[PDB]
C-alpha cells in the first residue's frame, strides 16, 4: 500500500484517519503543496 | 533519501490534499 | 466541461458553487497563484 | 498527475480566482 | 487603455476605483510583487 | 493566457502599487 | 540625487521621511529583502 | 521599467532598509 | 553521532531533548522543510 | 561551512522533523 | 555591494543565528 | 573583526549585543535563513 488516490480534497485529519489505518507506522509529514523536496 | 515509514501530505490554503500521497 | 473562463475574478465560494453545479465529482483545490506545480 | 476529477483554483490575495480553472 | 502608469504608489482602493472608471469591465487580480506569472 | 478584461495589480508590503498596472 | 546609501539600517518611517525631503515626487515602494524584480 | 521618481525600499525582518535606495 | 532517523515525525521539542543528551555542544537550528541551505 | 557543532531541523507545518537530522 | 559596515544576521524560525555573521 | 562564529545557535538580541561591542558602528540586518542575496 504504498498511494492513497482516494484521499485528494479531503482533510489533514481524515487523511492521518486513513493512512494510519493502513499503515500503522506511518510518520505522516504535512506540507505545502509546491514545498521543494 | 526513500524512507519506506514516511508519508507526506501536500496540503492546499485549506488543509485538503492537493496531492496523491506516497510513502518516500 | 474542462474550464470556467467566466471564474475570473470571483471568488472561491462563488466558484465553488458554480464548479460543483457542473461537475459534481470535482476534487477542489485551492493554491496562491504563482504555486509551482 | 493528471486527474480527471481535480480542479485547481489559483487565488489572489483577495482569494478571488486569479486564472481560468481548469480539470487536471 | 491599457496601462496605467499614474497608479504607480497609490493604494489599491484607489487603484480599483481608477481602473473601473475606465474600464468597467475589469476583473481585478491583486497579487503580491515578484509573483511569477 | 492574454486575457482582455483582467488587469492585475501588484503590491508592496503596504499594499501601494509597485508597478504599473497593464491588461492581461 | 539618485541613492541613499546613508539610509542602510534606518526605519521605513526615517528613510520615507529623508527621501520625500530631497525627492518630493518620489513614488515610496516598500517590498521585503530578496524580491525578485 | 525603470521610472525615474519610484523609489524601492527592500527591508528586513524588523523593517530597517537592507539595501542602498535607489531611483527606478 | 551525526544523524537521526529515529527523529523523523517527532516534534522540534522531543528532537531537542534527544539530540542534547547525544550531543550536549549541538547548536540547534529549526528551519522550514525546503529551506535553500 | 561545516560546522560540527551545529545540527538543523527541518519542521513540516506542524513543527514534525520532517527530515532526518544530520551535524554540519 | 560590499558595504564595510554593514552585518546581516540570518535567523531560523526561532529567531536564533542560524549562519556565521559576517560584515559585508 | 568580520566575522562572529560563535554567536550561531544564540539569539538576535545576544547576538547584536555582542556586535556593537565589537563593532560600534554596525548597520545589524535580521534576515530569514534562505533569503537570496
Amino acid at each position: 500500500k504504498t498511494e492513497w488516490p482516494e484521499l485528494v480534497g479531503k482533510s489533514v485529519e481524515e487523511a492521518k484517519k486513513v493512512i494510519l489505518q493502513d499503515k500503522p507506522e506511518a510518520q505522516i509529514i504535512v506540507l505545502p503543496v509546491g514545498t521543494i523536496v | 533519501e526513500y524512507r519506506i515509514d514516511r508519508v507526506r501530505l501536500f496540503v492546499d490554503k485549506l488543509d485538503n490534499i492537493a496531492q496523491v500521497p506516497r510513502v518516500g
